[PDB]
């Protein structure tokens, strides 16, 4: 309320002072940033000081500004900022203040965070042997890859020689053949053979994501033929969960639960009879995917369950990692805060690299997590303030050879006394000479086209670069008058001669065209087009013809 | 540049109760009861133009 | 492309797209080898156009034929290379973003439309607390924001059918959400049903919001970004500045900063990284688009590699370089120049010196059209060089262009619209614009080394328009009044004031002359001097004729002097105005008649004739200034001693305990100022009068030609004060504290000054040149804050067809009358016809211009008050009618159609407020008639008292004086109830008293002649044991409320008048009973037991800084209600007392039977003026003090309000000696008070307690009660100029001049039609101004539009 009496008082008094508003604040914020904003709502607000000092003469006297419908919500933000509570300001101790909500340790609890990403994986590695469209994938890629449309090592990234992976590619061709040549007496053994002959390989990540997309869009088709089932019954013809499961579990393959439901003898099963056709499409698309894959639709459903599963657990894993983590994060994104660039924008780039290094981390070497993510931090921090930091942007080996030269200059500049010459530091350096003067003429920054060039009432630097390429009003009246005069002359000539000599140059039409086209033009393509053309140059070479051209030089 | 304060709080923060800081910011003016109602020591400067 | 008004609006996404030339999608910018630009970034060459001009980028297509195909290559259109400077380019910015403006303008866009608090917003956007959205329906409120663990929760609570996000995509999902129509309904409803006046107010606040963007053509989702269009290559460029090092602007770092984090977004999202890294990363784009737009409002600007704030594209269109006030109104000039001006005094008075450079510099164009117009050269690239080599002939083709080529000539500040006049020219050698010297005093130049600037007018109508309108020849009458701005400075009337002045006995005494002309033979050849008293025979011409001139010989008895000087005065002026001594003020009423009488042409020729002749003799009188000029009064060194004798009787009185520090300080500065005008006027009668001469006989004193004393005397330099500090002593120093020292400089500069003394001076020196620096670069605060509120403002009807003006009179505050009736109806146009005071005639017709021959008539016949239309009462829609503006202009006639004089006169008020104090500046009981005339008395109600004097029990009664002519010549304000003696209406005599009265305390005096005794008079209760003890005079005094009980407060202090026998007669015309009753205070002197006389004092009642300066004009038009404001009625009727003393004791007032209610509160610590048993009008004096003009305009009316600002503001001028003509001030007020307010909209479509402007309003009632319809009542407000000007029916304007981004967003949001029919609207979009000459123009496209 007190902090209203200033709202009060500056209006009566009509300013307001540093100490003034320091006297009169809500007590226990003070971190000088809602202090800003709150000085920036007083100045929006009725009082237009802020002061500093009380007054104030003639000089600006007397001044003024209504400003209605701004002081009743000024004064509302101030009322309501106070009451309630201190709300944070700016962004990077907003990351601050919700990363510290993070329980900062896992001493040898990695190891835990690791299992339950091993689990995700491992369990969406049981998906992977047991989706028959990734072995299909497989074997697929294997025959591309032979002919020479494509790479071996381009498809897996290493077992646990692209001949010993390719007898493997046909050591499982036999084992997925054999596994599918059965078609019930032997199909689980088949399936583990399977599976324990192919959960010691390899893919590379993105052959995996487009395994793991197939397997994607298969749970898309199944889901949007559910939806063609249950929506179409259920949300068609009031059949209501239960009456719709009783028959929708367990087999879920044949069309019968369906067509013979609609004759049990109840009100969906008679409001079911134009959407049999409808759910009859549904469950042949189901019975298609049978024919597709092998496996019951529910079996396909256990398995995309666990798969999710897994990677829901993978991926609850790296967030709980990198939550801890980003407090390394930090500490080691400090060190760079004048590179070019932003707090936050290095320890986003930090981010992106803690996560890269979750993504390639194997305790089965040892590692401490701290220090192995340390070096990913640092070099996708590097690499970002390399790539993106100076305005035009300079390649990596060129940043490399600029800071090399910034080391070896802060070297001679201590070592010869004085400071080093180009001709020293090609030597020092081992450059050519001349891309030293090129990288210390490449390698600064732009100057900042509103700078104050101070020197005047108020000016800025941008405000002296003359143009150009703009033309010179002499130059454009020359051209015209040129026009008209070369013009003049030419009608001065013959139909046939102005014709020619318009069609060979570029004058009065669009680009000048070649002796082809003259020729095309006046049946002749040869020495008629030459002679025209010479003759008429003879002709206007003239003076008393040509004296105004040749005044039109500019010599 | 902070908020004011009372100002005697530095002075009863630096070790000063109230009676050595009313003793440090005042002179004294006595008053007695000898044997009949309340006598008074008067200074002649205290009471000028009053 | 004349195309209409401009239109602005929400920036639909779909839109920004049709804007686009392709989605920006890199940070890079160049190519760091080639400096090409890297495809595609903040440039490119496909999206934004070509580099060079028909190139592609890789190269393949070059010919102008090839224009339109886009290189298969690289893509790039092949076009101009200024298709690179109109394209924009969007980027798809990955999650949304909210637009700064539109979520910190102050009243948030979002938050009253969303209906919702700004910090709960700030929450929902940088994530700091969830928010439903479509909640659907089962426990939450659709705005009903969240927390962390309470949606944890909720999801638990309600996992299905629940909606709540976080981030723009909930803002946007709200808006979206959003039905307009829908909560127009709800809130109808609710003005429907909740009846009350504050939650009512504000619903139908809101719901005027939503109507309002419902009509216009947005939707209210688009204040969020999806898409953020980039500003194109060219106005932000990339320059390569000579060695490599590149000048960029700020913008491609800003946007090169939201590329990188949009990518760095998407980039995100594809790994899917914990909700943390996602939401700091969206965080960082708002932050980064927040900077992008205004780089401010978000707390902390992001500042470039240096330590200053990189600027942002709300702030190149804001502020004093922004495009609006840096590059849309003061933009360079080609064909222009400058230089030193200098003095050249042969030279008439419309055609200024120029030299022959800047000649062939300014007119090269000119020079090479006629150069091959002559066949001098053939081609142009030949004249070229020729007027490059300046040979023979291109010097005689230039005399040839500048033959009738105005140059207009400009000097540094141009204040008044003189400060801008064009010339001729007339070529020069050298490099000084020798300047013409008259018009010095008109651009306010001395020639100290200022210096003009040249422009050219190219077309022909700038060449029309630079001789018809600002030729030198046609601006002499100042804007601000009539009197020539061409007086004569200081050289020339030192001249003439040294030629007309007559020395007792030179030569050639007596002798007649045969006219003028052997009056310069005589004095030529030498026989006589040119100032010796002789007879001549001049002829004058006067014109009493109709135009007619009719010759009358004669012989006046005059000088040499004045005869020579009357070779070149015109015909038609008397021969009364050159034999006197012509000194400043009357050698510039010369050229004052002159323009009064014989036009313009003989005016101009003359004022050029007199300035040869001034300058011709000011030569030949040698004028010099030399040490023996300065003459000592031998009577100072007593005064000196006389004075620091009596210091010396004070310091031993001091010394003694007699006197206090303050009171000898006081004695001993009023002795030294005593003396010092004792030592000047000493001085100044040493040295006035000083010459003693003798014609053939004793001796004879007569004026001095010391010639410091006609340096003083003519009005050239100085006055008797610099004549003071050069010869007496010179005061005392004030000390810039304001307090002034008491060491007086005993010393003068014909001595010395000793080092204390000048060191003492330095203070008051110094003081003065640190306020004339700060009032230099200060100076045109006035004009501009004027400028911005009266300037959309024209002359746009020829006979507006009112009968209803202001009614003038001459000024008289208690004495010898200030300004007369001429001075004030010269020029305006009479409203109703004028009658002779036996109306005898029809006088003037209504609509007469009062040219000086009316005014003429009205000085012949003694009229006293003319009833003149006035600016403030015109009845013109957008405008003010011809005539009401009445004529004054630099011309003489009526004002003309279109001429913009709200700008003029802005200007006018604001010239001469150059000449006025910066700082603000204070200058701190009976009546006695001046002269013979009789007495008039206004709303005077006196009582024929049994004692025979007058008494007035009229509390306005005005005490004036006329006379047998019927004039007003005095008017005096009794005070109540004063002592009066003569008659009402009658006759007295020249300084006698008529009035005197009690000083300081108010009589109570009766009304008529009754018994008297008491009521309610208890002692203790209402009354107190007062008495003068030692003489018996028993006093009950009234207590007051403090002293009387709680019970007494409830009591009524009386005084009641019994008739003979114990009742009360009722008081004469009304049936109140006779008594008086008292309030706390009323001090009572007898009792009961006397019959009372009229004019009996039955109590004892006890109870003007003008400021001057320029400021007290700035706070008269920002109309700020003063400290104490006169507290004034509100019903014409009886008066009464409220509520006692609630801490603001309550007055209450009835009207004979209407709506009496009325009872006010006042501040008890105040005297109320007003009587408790009295009818107070409506608008009367119930207390005192300043009374704020608000209060006059509510109480009084319109034309009472401008008569007290014209008034005012005129005082704080002619305190000064300023000049002003009031057509401006009231122009300026008509800006004032142009708003409006409404009692009841009735037959109109207006809310009731809203604010709407006058000009709309009355048409709408105009036209409406036109038909068979009913009127709507308003009540006329009444705005400061800063108010006043801060709203505008176009956003071009207001985005000039007001705060821009609250402009932009307010008419954005509203979608604002913006027209154009302004002024500072058509500066800004460059075309015909509609003010000037341009007027038809606006016509001609009025005629074109609606038909
Ligand atoms: C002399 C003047 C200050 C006066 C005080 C300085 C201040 C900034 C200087 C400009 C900058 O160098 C930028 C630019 C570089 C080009 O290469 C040559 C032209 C420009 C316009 C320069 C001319 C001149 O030098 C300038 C105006
Ligand atoms: C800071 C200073 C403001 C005035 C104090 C401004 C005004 C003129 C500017 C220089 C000029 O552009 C010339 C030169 C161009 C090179 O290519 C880049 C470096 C140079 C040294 C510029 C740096 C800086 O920007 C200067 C010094
Ligand atoms: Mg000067
Ligand atoms: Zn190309
Ligand atoms: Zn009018």
């Amino acid at each position: 309320s007190q902090l209203k009496l200033l709202v009060t008082r500056g209006k009566e008094q009509g300013y307001l002072t540093y100490a003034e508003v320091n006297d009169h604040l809500p007590e226990d914020i003070v971190d000088s940033d809602q202090i800003e904003d709150i000085i920036q709502m007083i100045n929006d607000m009725g009082i237009q000081v802020m002061e500093e000092a009380p007054d104030a003469d003639d000089l600006m006297l007397a001044e003024n500004t209504a400003d209605e419908d701004a002081a009743e919500a000024a004064a509302q933000v101030l009322s309501s900022v106070e009451s309630e509570i201190g709300r944070t300001t700016d962004p990077v101790r907003m990351y601050m203040r919700e990363m510290g909500t993070v329980e900062l340790l896992t001493r040898e609890g990695e190891i835990d965070i690791a299992k339950r990403i091993e689990d995700g994986i491992n369990q969406v590695q049981c998906s992977v042997a047991e989706y028959p469209e990734a072995i299909t994938y497989l074997l697929e890629q294997y025959d591309r890859v032979e002919a020479e449309e494509a790479r071996l090592s381009d498809l897996i990234t290493g077992f646990v020689d692209p001949e010993l992976a390719r007898e493997k590619f046909a050591e499982l061709r036999a084992q997925y053949v054999v596994t599918r040549d059965t078609i019930h007496a032997t199909a689980q053994e088949e399936i583990l053979k399977l599976s324990e002959v192919f959960k010691q390989f390899r893919l590379v990540p993105k052959q995996f994501d487009y395994l793991v997309n197939s397997m994607r869009v298969m749970m898309d088709r199944v889901r949007t033929q559910e939806r063609l089932i249950m929506k179409l019954c259920v949300e068609q013809c009031k059949m209501p969960k239960k009456n719709f499961i009783t028959l929708f579990t367990g087999n879920e393959t044949s069309d019968t639960w369906f067509n013979a439901a609609i004759a049990m003898n109840k009100p969906w099963s008679e409001k079911l009879h134009d959407v049999s056709e409808e759910v009859h499409r549904a469950l042949q698309k189901l019975q298609q995917i049978e024919e597709e894959t092998g496996l019951t639709i529910e079996q396909v459903k256990d398995i995309n369950r666990r798969m999710s599963i897994g990677e829901a657990k993978a991926r609850r894993a790296k967030k709980e990692m990198v939550e801890a983590n980003l407090r390394l994060v930090i500490s080691i994104a400090k060190k760079y805060t004048n590179r070019g660039l932003q707090f936050l924008d290095l320890i986003q780039e930090g981010n992106i690299g803690l996560m890269k290094a979750v993504d390639k981390f194997e305790y089965r070497r040892g590692y401490k997590f701290s220090t192995y993510a340390t070096w990913w931090i640092r070099q996708a921090i590097t690499r970002s303030i390399a790539d993106q930091a100076r305005t035009i942007r300079i390649p990596v080996h060129m940043i490399e050879t600029i800071n090399k030269l910034n080391r070896i200059s802060r070297q001679m500049l201590q070592e010869m006394g004085r400071e080093p010459t180009p001709e020293e530091l090609a030597e020092r350096m081992l450059m050519p000479e001349d891309k030293i003067r090129k990288v210390l003429k490449i390698a600064k920054e732009p100057i900042s086209m509103e700078t104050p060039i101070g020197d005047d009432e108020d000016s800025h630097l941008g405000d002296f670069i003359e143009d150009t390429t703009l033309e010179l009003p002499l130059d454009s009246a020359t051209t015209e008058s040129l026009r008209a005069a070369t013009h003049d002359v030419l009608a001065g000539l013959t139909a046939r001669e102005a014709k020619v000599l318009r069609m060979r140059f570029g004058i009065d039409m669009n680009t000048d065209y070649t002796l082809e086209e003259v020729g095309k033009q006046f049946d002749v393509t040869r020495e008629r087009i030459r002679q025209i053309e010479a003759k008429a140059l003879r002709k206007l070479r003239h003076p008393s013809r040509s004296e105004v051209l040749r005044s039109f030089l500019d010599d | 540049r902070r908020r004011k304060l009372p100002a005697t709080i530095i002075l009863r923060a630096l070790n000063y109760t109230t009676e050595q800081i009313l003793d440090l910011f005042f002179e004294k003016v006595i008053f007695e009861i000898r044997d009949n109602k309340l006598q008074m020591e008067l200074v002649p400067e205290r009471l000028r133009g009053e | 492309e004349e195309f209409d008004a401009i239109k602005i609006a929400l920036a639909s996404p779909d839109m920004i797209r049709s804007w686009s030339f392709g989605e920006v999608k890199k940070p890079e910018t160049i190519n760091y080898r080639t400096f090409k630009p890297e495809r595609d970034g903040l440039f490119c060459a496909r999206i934004f156009g070509p580099v060079k001009d028909y190139e592609c980028l890789c190269g393949k297509y070059k010919r102008l034929k090839h224009r339109g195909v886009i290189c298969e290559k690289c893509g790039v259109e092949v076009t101009q290379t200024k298709v690179r400077r109109e394209r924009m380019g969007h980027i798809e910015l990955a999650s949304p973003t909210a637009h700064i403006w539109f979520l910190k303008s102050l009243p948030s866009r979002i938050g009253l439309l969303l209906d919702m608090p700004l910090r709960d917003i700030e929450r929902v956007l940088y994530f700091e607390s969830y928010v439903v959205i479509e909640g659907g329906m089962t426990n939450l409120e659709r705005q009903q924001i969240l927390t962390e663990e309470q949606y944890l929760d909720a999801l638990e609570e309600f996992g299905d059918e629940f909606d709540a996000k976080m981030g723009a995509e909930a803002i946007q999902a709200l808006l979206k959400s959003m039905d307009l129509e829908q909560e127009c309904e709800q809130l109808r409803e609710e003005l429907n049903e909740t009846n009350s006046e504050t939650k009512r107010k504000k619903l139908t606040k809101r719901i005027k919001l939503l109507e309002a963007f419902v009509q216009s053509g947005n939707k209210p989702e688009w204040m969020i970004l999806t898409v953020l269009p980039v500003l194109p290559p060219d106005l932000r460029p990339l320059v390569p500045l000579d060695g490599g090092r590149f000048a960029t602007s700020d913008l491609n770092d800003l946007y090169r900063r939201v590329i990188n984090r949009n990518n760095r977004l998407k980039r995100l999202l594809d790994l899917a990284a914990p909700d943390i890294i996602v939401r700091n990363e969206k965080r960082m784009l708002q932050e980064a688009v927040d900077a992008l737009l205004d780089n401010g409002r978000r707390g902390r600007a992001i500042t470039g590699s240096n330590k200053r704030p990189l600027k942002s594209l709300a702030d190149m269109i804001k502020g004093k370089q922004g495009r609006f006030r840096q590059n849309l109104l003061g933009k360079r000039v080609d064909y222009s120049g400058r230089s030193v001006i200098t003095v050249g005094p042969y030279l008439r008075l419309h055609q200024c010196g120029l030299p022959k450079k800047m000649a062939l510099e300014l007119f090269k164009p000119f020079i090479y059209g006629k150069l091959e117009l002559r066949g001098l050269a053939t081609t142009i690239k030949a004249a070229k060089k020729m007027v490059e080599r300046e040979e023979a002939v291109v010097w005689d083709i230039l005399d040839e262009v500048i033959r009738e080529h105005p140059v207009l000539l400009n000097r540094a500040p141009t204040l008044h619209r003189l400060g801008i006049q064009a010339f001729e020219p007339v070529l020069i050698e050298g490099k000084a614009i020798q300047l013409h010297p008259l018009v010095c005093a008109a651009y306010n130049a001395d020639f100290d080394g200022d210096q003009m600037a040249v422009h050219v007018p190219l077309t022909l109508e700038a060449q029309l328009e630079a001789r018809a309108l600002m030729m030198s020849t046609n601006n002499i009458l100042s804007p601000a009044n009539g009197e020539p701005i061409i007086v004569p400075s200081q050289d020339v009337v030192l001249g003439l004031y040294y030629m007309t002045r007559d020395c007792v006995n030179a030569k050639g005494e007596g002798m007649v002359l045969t006219g003028p002309k052997e009056a310069e033979r005589l004095y030529r050849s030498g026989l006589a001097s040119l100032h010796a008293r002789v007879k001549v025979r001049i002829t004058e011409y006067e014109k009493d004729a109709n135009g007619e001139l009719v010759a009358k010989t004669s012989l006046k008895d005059t000088t040499v002097g004045r005869a020579i000087l009357w070779m070149i005065v015109p015909k038609g002026l008397p021969y009364s105005i050159v034999n006197q001594a012509l000194g400043k003020k009357a050698i510039s009423k010369m050229l004052n008649t002159c323009y009064r009488i014989l036009g313009l042409k003989p005016t101009v020729i003359f004022a050029d004739q007199i300035m040869y002749t001034g300058f011709a003799y000011a030569a030949r009188s040698g004028a010099s200034v030399g040490i023996d000029d300065m003459v000592i009064p031998e009577k100072k060194h007593e005064i000196i001693s006389e004075a620091e004798a009596e210091v010396a009787e004070i310091q031993e009185q001091f010394q003694s305990g007699l006197v206090t520090a303050g009171e000898r300080y006081n004695k001993v500065i009023d002795i030294w100022a005593a003396a010092n005008d004792r030592v000047s006027k000493a001085m100044m009668d040493n040295l006035q009068t000083e010459t003693v001469i003798n014609r053939d006989g004793q001796e004879e004193k007569q004026v001095s030609f010391n010639s410091i004393y006609m340096m003083a005397d003519s009005g050239a330099r100085g006055s008797a004060a610099q004549i003071r500090q050069l010869a007496g002593m010179r005061g005392l120093m004030a000390k810039p504290d304001g307090s002034i020292i008491e060491t007086p400089i005993t010393a003068n500069f014909r001595e010395g000054l000793n080092v204390l003394q000048y060191f003492i001076s330095t203070h008051g020196a110094r003081k003065g040149l640190a306020d004339t620096a700060l009032k230099t670069a200060n100076s045109g605060y006035l004009t501009r804050r004027l400028v911005d509120v009266a300037q959309d403002l024209v002359v746009t009807e020829d006979d507006c067809g009112t009968h209803e003006g202001i009614m003038m009179t001459p000024v008289i505050e208690g004495g010898d009358v200030k300004e007369p009736l001429r001075d004030r109806v010269l020029g305006r146009v009479t409203a109703e016809d004028v009658l002779k005071p036996g109306t005898a005639d029809i006088l003037v017709p209504r609509n007469t211009l009062l040219h000086e021959q009316w005014c003429d008539l009205l000085e012949e016949n003694s009229v006293d008050a003319v009833k003149v239309r006035s600016v403030v009462s015109c009845d013109t829609d957008f405008g003010v009618c011809a005539h009401c503006y009445g004529r004054d202009l630099a011309r003489g006639h009526i004002i003309n159609k279109g001429e913009a004089i709200g700008v003029i006169a802005a200007q006018s008020i604001g010239e001469p407020g150059t000449q006025l104090t910066m700082r603000t500046f204070h200058i701190g009981s009976s009546i006695q008639v001046k002269n013979k005339g009789s007495i008039k008395l206004s709303n005077v109600k006196s009582v024929v008292n049994s004692s025979g004097k007058l008494v007035i029990t009229s509390r306005n009664t005005e005490l004036k004086l006329i006379d047998e002519f019927g004039r007003t010549k005095e008017s005096y304000k009794v005070p109540y109830g004063a002592v009066l003696a003569k008659g009402d209406g009658e006759q007295v005599a020249g300084g006698e008293t008529v009035a005197n009265w009690d000083p300081h305390t108010m009589p109570v005096i009766t009304e008529v002649s009754g018994f008297v005794r008491f009521t309610d008079m208890i002692d203790g209760q209402t009354i107190t044991r007062q008495t003068d003890e030692l003489t018996g005079l028993s006093s009950l005094v009234v207590l007051d409320s403090a002293e009387r009980t709680a019970g007494g407060k409830d009591l009524r202090p009386a005084l009641k008048i019994v008739d003979a026998q114990g009742n009360d007669v009722l008081i004469p015309g009304t049936d109140m009973p006779a008594q008086y009753f008292l309030p706390g205070k009323a001090i009572v002197q007898l009792e009961d037991g006397v019959q009372i006389s009229s004019g009996d004092t039955l109590a004892r009642i006890p109870q003007k800084d003008i400021t001057g300066g320029l400021p007290r004009v700035a706070d008269l038009f920002e109309a700020r209600r003063p400290k104490e404001p006169a507290i004034l009625a509100e019903i014409s009727g009886i008066v009464s007392f409220g509520k006692e003393t609630k801490g603001k004791r309550r007055l209450v007032i009835t009207p004979v039977d209407g709506s009496d209610p009325y009872e006010e509160m006042i501040p008890k610590w105040r005297q109320l003026n007003v009587f408790e048993g009295e009818r107070v009008e409506r608008g009367d004096v119930i207390s005192d003090g300043p009374e704020a003009p608000h209060d006059i305009l509510r109480l009084r009316g319109v034309h009472a309000v401008t008569r007290y600002i014209v008034n005012e503001v005129q005082d704080v001028y002619r305190l000064q000696g300023v000049k002003i003509n009031d057509k401006h001030i009231e122009v300026i007020v008509r800006q004032m008070l142009r708003k409006a307010t409404i009692v009841n909209a009735g037959s109109s479509d207006f809310l009731e307690g809203e604010q709407v402007e006058y000009s709309r309003v009355k048409i709408a009632n105009r036209e409406l009660e036109a038909n068979g319809k009913v009127g709507a009542t308003y009540s006329r407000d009444l705005l400061g100029i800063t108010k006043a000007s801060l709203a505008t029916e176009s956003f071009i304007s207001a985005a000039s001049f007001q705060e821009t981004t609250r402009v932009l967003t307010e008419a954005a949001v509203a979608g604002k039609r913006d027209e154009l029919r302004g002024l500072k609207e058509n500066v800004i979009v460059g075309r015909l101004i509609p003010a000037g000459t341009g007027y038809a123009y606006h016509q001609d496209r009025m005629r074109r539009r609606a038909a």
